Parts: C-alpha cells; structure tokens; sequence
C-alpha cells in the first residue's frame, strides 16, 4: 500500500521534523500539494534533527513525505494518529538498507500548531 | 553501512 | 482530556462493534449528532462482543462512545488511527474498577466500509 | 515493509476478530509461533464479524494474520496502538482488487483479556 | 486514566524530542525509572524544538514525560504506535490553559535509534 | 465486484 | 496568554 | 468482581 501521504486540513499549518539513524545521508523531501515544500538532508547514527519546519497544507491538504539516500528511495513505513479527537501526528519510518530498522530517516508531521 | 540492496549481482 | 469523541467524514457508514472483559454488565451507548443510534448491553469476562452494528455518521460526523455498569460512567481511553490514509480506526478502552486493565467494554469503531 | 506480525507478550490470551467488506469471500489465517491457531472464512459487504476468537500468543508471542481470496494473497496494512501503556489493539487492513479501501478483510486483535 | 507514562524495552536508547505551541514558557521532564534524565525548557508559538536528547532508558525501561507550566503540571494525552511491529513512537501532548489544542507541548519518543 | 465495476479510477 | 485556569476565584 | 478480589495492589 501506499505510505508517506496524508490528506491535512487545507490551508493549515503543521510542523515536519525529520531525525537521521544511518550511516548514510538522508534526504527528505516533503510534498504540499505534489510541489516541494521543504528538503532536508543530514547525517547521523543518534537521531539528530535533520530538519524541522512549519509549513502550509495548502488549499488540498495533501502532504506526502519522499525519503532517499544518495538517489535512491527508501522503503515507508506510516500511519497517522489522532488524540482527544484533536491532537495530530503523521508518522513515517523509512529502510535504506537490509536490516530493517526502519529508523534510518524518521518524519514526524504534527498539527495544529500555535 | 556501504551501497545497500543491489550488492552480488551476476553470478 | 475528553475522550470516546471521533469525528468522522460526514454522512459516513461505519462500524461499531463492543466487546466486554468483566464480571460488571456493561452498557454502551453510541451517539451520533449527541442522540442515541445504538446501545448494547452484555456480561462476559472472555472478550464477548456484546453488539456490532453499521451507523451512519450524519450530518454532523460526530460520534461519542459512553460505557457505564450499573449507572456509573466507566473511565474511557480513546484514540483514532489511520492507515494508508484510508483505512480508519477509532478506538475506546473503559475501566469500571480499580485494577486498570481497561479492557472491561472495549469499543472498535471501523471505516469505511462495504 | 512486513505487515499483520505483531510480537504479543508471551503466553498472553488475546482476542481477535474479522470483518468482510467485500464481494469476495475472505479466509483469515491467525498463525502463532508459525502455526495455524485459527482459520475464519466467510463473505459480507455490511462489516459482518466472520469470526471472533480467544487464542494464546504462546511461547514466542509471535501473532501473525494473513488475508487471502480464492486463494490469492491480499495486501495487507497494518500498526499497533497502546493505550495507557496497557491496552493493546494490533489492526490489519487488506486489500483484495484494485480500489484500495484496504477494508476488505478488517482484523482486530486486542489484549488484555477478562 | 495515566497519561505520559511508557514502558521501554530495557537498557535500550531512545529519542526524546519536545516541541512548544503556547505563550507560556513549556518545562518538560523525561524520567527514567522515577529519576529525571533530562529537563526541556523553551517558549515557542511556532512549533520550535526546544529539545532533543539521546536517553537510556535504564534496566527498568520506565519513561515517563511530565509538562509544566510556571509550575503548573498540565493535562496530557498520549499513546504508543508501533509500525511495521519494529518502529515505536511514544506520543505526548499537553494542555496547559482553556482552548483544548493539547499542543502546548508536544513530546516525541522514538526507538529504536542508531 | 470485478472487471469494470467501481474500479478506483475517478473517471 | 496569561495565568490559565483559576482565575475568577470568588464571586 | 469487587472487594477484596484483585484489586491490583500488588500485595
Ligand atoms: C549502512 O548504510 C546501513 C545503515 O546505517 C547503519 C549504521 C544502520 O543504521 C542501518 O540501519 C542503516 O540502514
Ligand atoms: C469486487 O470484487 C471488488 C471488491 O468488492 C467490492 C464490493 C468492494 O468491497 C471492493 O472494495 C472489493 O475489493
Ligand atoms: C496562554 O498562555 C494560552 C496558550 O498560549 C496560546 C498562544 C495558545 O497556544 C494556547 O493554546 C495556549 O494554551
Ligand atoms: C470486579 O467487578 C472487577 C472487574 O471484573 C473483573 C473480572 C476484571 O475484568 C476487572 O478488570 C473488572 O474491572
Ligand atoms: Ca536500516
Ligand atoms: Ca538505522
Ligand atoms: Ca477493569
Ligand atoms: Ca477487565
Ligand atoms: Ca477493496
Ligand atoms: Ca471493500
Ligand atoms: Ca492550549
Ligand atoms: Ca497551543
């Protein structure tokens, strides 16, 4: 199935947070309304923030998170959680490789923010 | 660590 | 935080199943648009379900989940999940006593369907 | 990604349950430890429960569903939810053609139990 | 019920990341096994992260995530989702006023790392 | 349902 | 913004 | 089941 989009309230902002648990560069690309929103890149083996941004949902909502190491795409991991009907998070773990941690880029997506 | 999947192609 | 509260896409099928885990009758109520559209009442400590039904979601789309034994309102935990950005689950957990375990009515609510 | 394997705490008794929403029928696999504990097999599009059992996760709480029609294996999507660091549900979605509702076969798996 | 309170697998690093969405100063302490390994501090109404540390969660793997507020512990709502029954997010969010967006602070955990 | 039922196209 | 919930003590 | 049945003390 498809993993890494999620439909958002239009027009609302949401924070995207990526961390890095790989020998290799991650670089994360996230999608609003199928244009480039933001890219991060980075490296790390002990989870450090690669990037974190607020961002617009646009008039669709439609967010989708990309995950690639030196060109090549790595294998999604998502689902989206919702508590006291309110509170958002829209997670994505991703495998660069073969030992399928599924940690080697991680996306945290929440709304609302402010 | 290394290239990944995709490694041993051939023979 | 309230909890047992969804909002689900308007005018929406769903599922709405109740299982019971105590030697306390349980009784569910579920609200849609704040006004009864089901209730189940059933004893079992072995994870019986108790009701499962198709409600709609109405106008509104808001369904609420009570549990109560013997006229008291259980302790709810809640939470919403979706997969594939499709697949919906909303979730509620009750405790009618002390040992927190809430497990005694569980309730699944489930969408789309068909 | 591996979907519908859930590690269960071991020697646990946990309850699961399949809902069809789909012209075709679908036979639901529960295997524990790699073994078949359980087998549904029924056909609805209104979310009938086509089975709801007590199984034991076993030694190893390895619980794993598959999903498949006329012999065919169906896509599954799948992700655990832990309420109150207590209550569990393991839920799976499949897929069985080509309009992705991923609600085809529904299983729920919850624990603890009585 | 309890909130903010999660069992790790033991002696096992995780991540830990706060975000702030509120006028008030946000005070986040993550305990490990009743002991405060780490103490998050910051002011933001744009989603900053004013946190993220590496932490061990210790031979008991007991995590438990308190906000506070100027002193004043706020109300939190949380849950733990597993995905691919390999990749964990422990979730937190916090209320500390009157509005209900459970934003104030947000709280993160995530295992395993490297 | 099958071949040219309610496929999942939007057309 | 401002102190929170327990403001309005009295009458 | 009530008083003094497995309350969850811990006892
Ligand atoms: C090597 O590139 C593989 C890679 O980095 C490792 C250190 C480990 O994090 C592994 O999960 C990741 O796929
Ligand atoms: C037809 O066999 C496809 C099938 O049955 C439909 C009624 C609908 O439930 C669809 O999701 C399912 O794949
Ligand atoms: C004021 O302190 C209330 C507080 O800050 C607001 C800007 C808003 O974020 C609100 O949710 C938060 O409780
Ligand atoms: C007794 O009434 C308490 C009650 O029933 C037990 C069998 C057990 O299910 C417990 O969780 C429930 O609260
Ligand atoms: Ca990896
Ligand atoms: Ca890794
Ligand atoms: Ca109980
Ligand atoms: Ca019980
Ligand atoms: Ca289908
Ligand atoms: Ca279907
Ligand atoms: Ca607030
Ligand atoms: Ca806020």
């Amino acid at each position: 199935a498809t993993q890494g989009v999620f439909t958002l309230p239009a027009n609302t902002r949401f924070g995207v947070t990526a961390f890095a648990n790989s020998s290799g560069t991650q670089t994360v690309n996230v999608l609003v309304n199928n244009e480039t929103a933001a890219t991060f890149s980075g490296q790390s083996t002990n989870n450090a923030v690669i990037g974190t941004q607020v961002l617009n949902s646009g008039s669709s909502g439609k967010v989708q998170v990309q995950v690639s190491v030196n060109g090549r795409p790595s294998d999604l991991v998502s689902a989206q959680v919702i508590l006291t009907n309110e509170l958002n998070f829209a997670l994505v773990g991703s495998e660069d490789g073969t030992d399928n941690d599924y940690n080697d880029a991680v996306v945290v997506i929440n709304w609302p923010l402010g | 660590k290394x290239l990944x999947k995709x490694l041993x192609l051939x023979l």
